[PDB]
């Protein structure tokens, strides 16, 4: 049991773009919300918002907008968050890196990084041992790698989790 | 001061994660997570000692699901972060955005006339580049997922 | 301009710091179990006057008789536990607060900054175990911040939906020396965005466009209606609209007048239950829509239009979808519907005299008797007898259970806060602490109290409090050796058998027990033992002038089951009609 | 709401296909076809309900030279639409275009003093960023091929 | 029977751009034309011009430019067609995406995307079933990979058609 698994969306999957303060304990206000309102979290990423001193959780939720507007409405009952976006019914950026650690020989080392130069994966280190890629882009261009390095040694896919904003195009 | 944890089956995988920092006091610099079905891999930086590192790599493992913690700060890592900046696309500043989007060599997803999105991804040293360096532009709305960390594996 | 204790610039304990800034929010009564680890406050404590440690005998009995302080006053009750365990017995009341909807603040001392989560000594993480059942937590590192998140505690404890705020401090905090940086702003800045504006006649015009098109209108009205004194009273003196009130909100309507639907829902009256469950119009003021109010999600007034204001957005939409919906504070937004339809009251409908019909008619052939078999006291007439002995208004505590809802469909309430329940908790063992802290929210009014069988005993050591503290609680205990709810609940769902219903001792099962009058002599309060009709209104009578408090001891029968009582996922449809115990 | 339609040998094959959409009355979004001496792929993208286009499919079927109708809409597709905007080239205005052509990434296959023409080409997504964000450039002709669809195959 | 066949030229090989409303009958308004002139439609690409209500088609016919004049006004006398523009006696771009998935094994597919990296042709989707080019340009460069990939497992050539501009150039 090495790799991570392949994707990390079902049909419903709503997107909630979070925007919390930056306690450092703020996480466990945001995913204790998910928690306590009987949702699993199907990806979450979280980092510093623009304004340094709040930060900004973008979530994947596997629940419809009618159980959803029981959450943003309920994650505004939270202190800490200024704002929540439903990005899932609007048009919506959703990059995610995926850093995939391939074991592989010299010749099959060739028939990686070309499928990496397919989906612009900037191949970040190399060794003899393996070779870890590293991709960006939407969900499934990552699924899309991952159920075709799973023929080839793959090792800890350490991904990073849908991230989004929603375009204004 | 960097963590990298894999977990098992449970739902709310990160509540138990997410508090053992809080609860235990302990900030958490950064965090992502690729969660799936009964699989994560957590990315977690923490501003702490070397010692108080040692505590929370195992007292992480007083956590059930936790099939593995490993400190990955030892090792020479490959720490990504990816970072999705929407900034003010107006045209009189946007014409310097475009080489200083390809210096740092990232995509543009989504373009408007006042408000274009960037997909800078890699080192956190050139990404708080970008969030100094392309601060002098006005930034409508960064987001950026957590710094991820593998082994440079060699032997 | 606040008496400070102290000079302004005073370096000095944050306790010092600490203890001003209640006073400074303009509070009087703390509830403060000692501290191994909380130690300073109650020594800054003990540099006050104006502030009162009414040092509770449990914990758990201390956040409820800061519930019992906060919703007998409306000021926000602030508590004082010691770090660690005292604080996990917070989290019972905790979480009372957070789902009855009542401005709670628990002060606690942690352990010190240095040994906060290390497995240390005296320690709970509380400030991350009530993370999930308070409205805001708070682990304050700095002196100069205490009052920063005082203010902003009850400010979280009086906005919004008024929420317990947890409000920690290490034990190292107050033993750091600093000066008090009094008025700094609120850090709340994402709760400023959902700080609720006044919602506007343009807003309640989607109302008062379909109060003329409601036929059938019903006013379901609860806990958001607590600071509705005459404002609910002035809502029904404009336009008339049957009542249907919940639990926090019995006392909000005075439940005496012509439209006297005490109580609705899976456990109410069943005659609200027919006022509730035949409108077209779901006209709703500050309720939250729980699953033993409304039985099925979608079939609760189905053949209504919900309309339902509310302080909290989460609120709304949560538990029932609304047809139309506004938001607002309510007793504000009332204020800005009953003094502003005044120029509508020519144009409004006030046609429900064919809807008041309704009711009347089914007042009596849906009504709320019991069974005197023999002389064993129906408690549904024994709080009919309150009222007829209390003079009126009485401050009422209840613990939960079928010795709850005896007090909710048979006292004529009069006042909204003049009345305590566990709804939402539906904690046992809230009774009798809630006695505590409503006798110095209204210290000299008439605390009356009635607990149940276990609730009495699952709280009966801050009966030690009250001698203490000279309170004239009135404490009626509705005993039937039994866990009186749950009982039913063998019946009406499934079996009636007996199993572990019984709480009594099988060896003296005729006998009482546990023996309440030795409770009480115990601790030298004065006590009574009632089980016949003649003394009942004897004892009470011996209760209203006794000085200081009172207990006594009615026997429920306890083979005695209150009607309704639905599974969950029902309606009217699924009514009982008569179920008792036997 | 999209069909790919291969069709066998006649002339005038288009006659038939944009025929059954016209007179059957429901508007095609839009069409393109590879046509050839007797095969031709057409991927058309019909604005209905997937009633509607349940009746298309096989309405179209009701044409003898379809060899096949495929609705290629529920795969996950390759959507991608040929744009070859010819835009005014003033050298003031150029100067922008430059590296809005590189962010979507297209080469440009004829220059003049005040004509340029580029060769956009991909996602309708992307397509539509291109006739709104250049739009703000004084467009000279936009021609565009149809969205063409594909079955991103696997199994 | 798989693929489209190779390429969509003869000698003639007239193109002419349309400039027609958007009416929703508006491509069987015109095709309507070429059949009954009794035109066999060599290659035809519909799509929306620069004034957002207009459409342009590009189409390719096989005939000489007596019959084109035959056409060019005889298109004139459909109601919706703004202008006709005979670009096949001037200098004209002439790009046409290809899409071209091509069923390989995994050694194989190093052996293509490198005549894809030739062509410049965007490998837009990839599997271990297949691989999915993207190649655009002049059609001598689509029918130059298309005779190059006979070669290769080849599947559903999803082409596109001539498409064009008039260069000022
Ligand atoms: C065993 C048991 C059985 C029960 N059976 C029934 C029954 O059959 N029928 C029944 O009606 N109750 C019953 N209850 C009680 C019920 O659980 C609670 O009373 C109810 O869920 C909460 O009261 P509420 O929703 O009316 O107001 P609360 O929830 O206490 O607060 C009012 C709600 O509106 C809003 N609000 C809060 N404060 C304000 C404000 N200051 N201004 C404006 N709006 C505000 C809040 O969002 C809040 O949710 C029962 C309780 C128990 C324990
Ligand atoms: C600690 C606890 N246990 C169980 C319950 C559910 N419950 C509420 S009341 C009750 C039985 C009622 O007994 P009591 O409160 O003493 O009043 P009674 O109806 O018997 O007069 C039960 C089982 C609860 N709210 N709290
Ligand atoms: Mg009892």
């Amino acid at each position: 049991g090495l790799l991570t698994d392949e994707d990390t969306s079902g049909l419903r999957s709503h997107t909630l773009s979070l925007l919390v303060n930056d306690i450092p304990g703020v996480l466990n206000i945001v995913t204790g919300v998910f928690a306590r309102r009987g949702y699993n979290i199907q990806s979450l990423a979280v980092g510093h918002a623009e304004t340094k001193g709040i930060s900004r959780i973008t979530t994947v939720i596997p629940a419809t907008d009618e159980s959803v507007s029981k959450l943003v409405q309920q994650l505004y009952k939270l202190v800490d968050v200024h704002e929540v976006h439903d990005l899932t019914h609007l048009p919506f950026s959703e990059r995610e890196l995926m850093l995939i650690k391939i074991a592989v020989n010299a010749a099959a080392r060739r028939d990686v990084l070309d499928i990496a130069s397919i989906f612009r994966a900037k191949a970040v280190d190399v060794s003899d041992h393996t070779i870890t890629l590293q991709l960006t882009g939407d969900l499934d261009k990552m699924v899309a790698l991952q159920r075709l390095l799973e023929p080839y040694g793959i090792c800890e896919v350490a991904r990073t989790g849908r991230v989004a904003l929603a375009r204004e195009s | 001061h960097t963590i990298s944890v894999f977990v098992g089956d449970e739902s709310g995988m990160i509540n138990r994660i997410a508090g053992v920092f809080a609860r235990r006091g302990y900030n958490i610099e950064s965090l992502a997570v690729g969660l799936n079905r009964d699989k994560a891999l957590f990315t977690i930086v923490v501003c702490g000692t070397e010692r108080v590192l040692q505590q929370v790599i195992e007292q992480l493992q007083k956590l059930v699901n936790v099939l593995k913690v490993e400190d990955i700060s030892s090792e020479p890592q490959v720490e990504r972060e990816l970072m999705l900046v929407k900034v003010n696309a107006h045209p009189e500043s946007r014409a310097e955005i475009m080489w200083l989007v390809d210096t740092f060599r990232a995509r543009v997803v989504d373009i408007a006339e006042h408000a274009l999105t960037i997909e800078v991804t890699g080192d956190p040293g050139k990404m708080i580049a970008v969030e100094r360096n392309l601060k002098k532009f006005q930034i409508r709305e960064i987001v950026r997922t957590g710094k991820i960390a593998l082994r440079r594996e060699k032997m | 301009t606040f008496i400070s204790r102290f000079a302004p610039d005073q370096p000095r304990k944050g306790a010092d710091i600490l203890v001003e800034a209640l006073e400074r929010q303009g509070v009087e009564t703390v509830f403060a179990y000692p501290g191994g680890a909380s130690m300073e406050i109650h020594q800054a404590l003990t540099r006050s006057s104006s502030i009162r440690n009414v040092l509770p005998r449990h914990e758990q009995g201390g956040v409820f008789a800061a519930e019992g302080y906060a919703r007998s006053s409306g000021k926000p009750g602030i508590c004082i536990a010691t770090s660690g365990p005292g604080a996990t017995n917070l989290v019972s009341g905790l979480a009372d607060a957070l789902l009855d909807s009542v401005p709670l603040v628990a002060i606690t001392g942690q352990v010190p900054r240095r040994m906060i989560g290390t497995d240390a000594f005296q320690e709970t993480p509380i400030v991350e175990v009530t993370r999930s059942i308070t409205k805001h937590n708070y682990l304050v590192m700095d002196v100069e911040d205490i009052p920063r998140i005082i203010e902003e505690a009850f400010f979280l404890a009086t906005s919004g939906r008024p929420g317990p705020v947890l409000v920690d401090v290490p034990k190292d905090i107050q033993q750091q020396l600093a000066i008090p940086n009094w008025e700094q702003a609120m850090r709340l800045p994402g709760y400023m965005s959902r700080m609720p504006k006044p919602p506007e006649d343009s807003h309640l015009e989607q109302i008062v466009r379909l109060i003329s098109e409601s036929k059938k209108p019903v006013l379901y009205v609860g806990g958001g209606c607590l600071n509705s004194s005459d404002e609910l009273g002035r809502f029904v003196e404009l336009t008339g609209i049957p009542v249907a009130s919940t639990l926090m909100g019995l006392g909000s309507y005075p439940c005496d007048d012509e439209l006297s639907l005490h109580m609705l829902g899976m456990h109410g009256t069943v005659y609200a239950n027919y006022a509730v469950e035949h409108s077209d119009l779901l006209l709703a003021f500050g309720v939250r829509f729980d699953d033993r109010v409304t039985g099925k999600l979608e079939a609760f007034a189905s053949r209504a239009k919900i309309v339902h204001i509310d302080i909290d957005s989460a609120e709304i939409g949560k538990n029932k979808t609304p047809h139309v919906s506004v938001c607002g504070d309510v007793k504000l937004a009332l204020q800005g519907m009953n003094k502003v339809l005044e120029n509508r009251a020519e144009e409004l409908k006030l046609d429900f005299g064919v809807w008041r019909n309704e009711l009347n008619v089914q007042k009596q052939k849906f009504p709320l008797s019991f069974k005197t078999f023999g002389e064993a006291i129906p408690p549904q007439y024994a709080i009919k007898v309150l009222d007829e002995l209390t003079d009126g208004k009485a401050i009422i505590s209840t613990g939960v259970g079928q010795h709850q809802m005896w007090a909710a469909q048979f006292y004529n309430y009069k006042k909204p806060r003049q009345w305590l329940s566990s709804g939402g908790l539906g904690a046992m063992g809230f009774g009798l602490p809630a006695a505590i802290g409503a006798s110095v929210a209204n210290p000299d009014a008439i605390v009356v109290d009635i607990d149940g069988d276990g609730s009495f005993i699952m709280n009966v050591q801050e009966l030690a409090t009250i001698r203490v503290e000279n309170l004239p609680v009135k404490v009626l205990l509705l005993n039937n050796q039994h866990l009186g709810m749950v009982m039913q609940w063998e019946d009406r769902f499934y079996k009636a058998n007996r199993a572990h219903t019984f709480l009594g001792d099988p060896a003296q099962e005729d006998e009482i027990f546990p023996n309440m009058l030795l409770f009480a002599a115990a601790c030298g309060i004065p006590a009574a033992r009632v089980t016949k009709k003649a003394d009942l209104r004897e004892a009470i009578q011996t209760m209203l002038d006794t000085p200081g408090p009172y207990l006594l001891d009615v026997i429920c029968p306890h083979q005695e089951h209150v009607l309704p009582m639905i599974p969950s996922g029902g309606t009217f449809n699924d009514v009982i009609t008569e179920g008792d115990g036997r």
